[PDB]
């Protein structure tokens, strides 16, 4: 699995959830604490936005390597199904925007499973 | 700029189609004379130009004009005179204008700029608008 | 709802593509059928093969049907009135399945333009392919 190896750790997480949060607005509400996301540029120049980035581009990390994180979306924070596979899904572009050509279409399909698993876990 | 210029409420949909007309095609291309797809798709073909007593004024049917800022035309290096004659509502968003062009013209040059509310500025520095047919006025009609 | 803030970026980034249209819906349909094998349900008789003629094909069939939508964007439904019969009507194809095609859509883009697709323009994207999936998968 080359494809992971060179993903940048430190921006790529940040980059996935500041798209989910400008491209689906409604995704904001549940992050009311990290304060500005009013402007697309100031949800991606969020410090916030770029350091819960990193711990959920850990928790792919930890996923792709290989249950707790269940109990935390569906009961405590009650976040819908469906929004995990948008970030599922955004996560993807991301990946696809940096990498650009090197993104194979053979390597998408792997990854969508990779994502749709992890859906499927947190469910 | 067209920005500022559909602010006029009484452009909001104001008459301009009484007048002797005729549908001239064209093409949008950038300085390598490849299609200037962000005209293309912005700007209407064929053109409704209209014919008065001493110059055919050619009018453009442009969408998104809340984005469209400047947007110049000049004739053989030279600044026609453009007006807003009409403007559609948010929804639309369909912006008229109209310039006169002097007789055998085919060719006029388009030097246009758009931005989102107040964000980046889009420079298009060159646009040339090649007529399928020299526009010929005709005071008889 | 697509802003006029929407209607530009969509212009702008399908402008950026230009020539490279039939190209671009050629891999997307690619993307979608290897990743998305449920997908392969309404195309039994079409050769899947990888680079296959008849897929590269209807790519520039489906990046014609985009850019007379982007052309038309101020009156979609009227744009296309013939296509949404297709797939609504007669084929009945389920809006899940334009879900999966928008998503590979957004990322050839997001592959070949990496410096036009900005977060906006992403967002302005997605909200117009769903626009014209729901144009598409609705019975006028
Ligand atoms: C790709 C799937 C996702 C993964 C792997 C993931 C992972 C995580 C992790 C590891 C944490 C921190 C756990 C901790 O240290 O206590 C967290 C927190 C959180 N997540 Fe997610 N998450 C995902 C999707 C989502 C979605 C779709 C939403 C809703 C839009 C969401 C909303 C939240 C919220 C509100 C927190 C709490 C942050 C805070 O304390 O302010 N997550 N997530
Ligand atoms: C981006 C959205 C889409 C666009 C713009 C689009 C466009 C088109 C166009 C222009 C045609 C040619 C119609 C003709 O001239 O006969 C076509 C045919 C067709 N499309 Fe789509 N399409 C889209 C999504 C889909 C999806 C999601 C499916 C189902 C997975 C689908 C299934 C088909 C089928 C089965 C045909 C006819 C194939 C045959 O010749 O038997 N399309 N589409």
């Amino acid at each position: 699995t080359a494809l992971w190896g060179k993903v940048n750790v430190d921006e790529v997480g940040g980059e996935a959830l500041g798209r989910l949060l400008v491209v689906y607005p409604w995704t904001q509400r549940f992050f009311e604490s990290f304060g500005d996301l009013s402007t697309p540029d100031a949800v991606m120049g969020n410090p916030k936005v770029k350091a819960h980035g990193k711990k959920v581009l850990g928790a792919f990390s930890d996923g792709l390597a290989h249950a707790t994180l269940s109990e935390l979306h569906c009961d405590k924070l009650h976040v819908d199904p469906e929004n995990f596979r948008l970030l599922g899904n955004v996560l993807v572009c991301v990946l696809a925007h940096h990498f650009g050509k090197e993104f194979t279409p053979p390597v998408q399909a792997a990854y969508q499973k990779v994502v749709a698993g992890v859906a499927n876990a947190l469910a | 700029s067209l920005k500022d210029a559909i602010k006029d409420p009484a452009l909001e949909n104001k008459e301009h189609d009484i007048g002797p007309r005729e549908q001239v095609n064209f093409q949008l291309l950038d300085k390598n004379n490849e299609t200037q797809y962000y005209h293309f798709f912005s700007i209407k073909d064929p053109a409704d130009v209209y014919y008065t007593k001493k110059k055919a004024e050619v009018e453009l049917d442009i969408n998104t004009a809340s984005t469209w800022k400047k947007f110049e035309v000049y004739e053989n290096n030279q600044k026609l005179p453009v007006r807003l004659v009409s403007y559609s509502p948010v929804p639309e968003d369909h912006a008229y204008i109209r310039f006169p062009v002097s007789d055998g013209t085919q060719e006029l040059k388009i030097v246009s700029s758009t931005q989102i509310d107040d964000g980046e500025e889009t420079n298009y520095d060159y646009t040339k608008l090649v007529f399928a047919k020299p526009i010929y006025n005709d005071p008889s009609l | 709802v697509l802003s006029p803030a929407d209607k530009t970026n969509v212009k702008a980034a399908w402008g950026k593509v230009g020539a490279h249209a039939g190209e671009y819906g050629a891999e997307a349909l690619e993307r979608m059928f290897l990743s998305f094998p449920t997908t392969k349900t309404y195309f039994p008789h079409f050769d899947l093969s990888h680079g296959s003629a008849q897929v590269k094909g209807h790519g520039k069939k489906v990046a014609d049907a985009l850019t007379n939508a982007v052309a038309h964007v101020d009156d979609m439904p009227n744009a296309l009135s013939a296509l949404s019969d297709l797939h609504a009507h007669k084929l009945r194809v389920d809006p899940v399945n334009f879900k999966l095609l928008s998503h590979c859509l957004l990322v050839t883009l997001a592959a070949h333009l990496p410096a036009e697709f900005t977060p906006a323009v992403h967002a302005s994207l997605d909200k117009f392919l769903a626009s014209v999936s729901t144009v598409l998968t609705s019975k006028y």
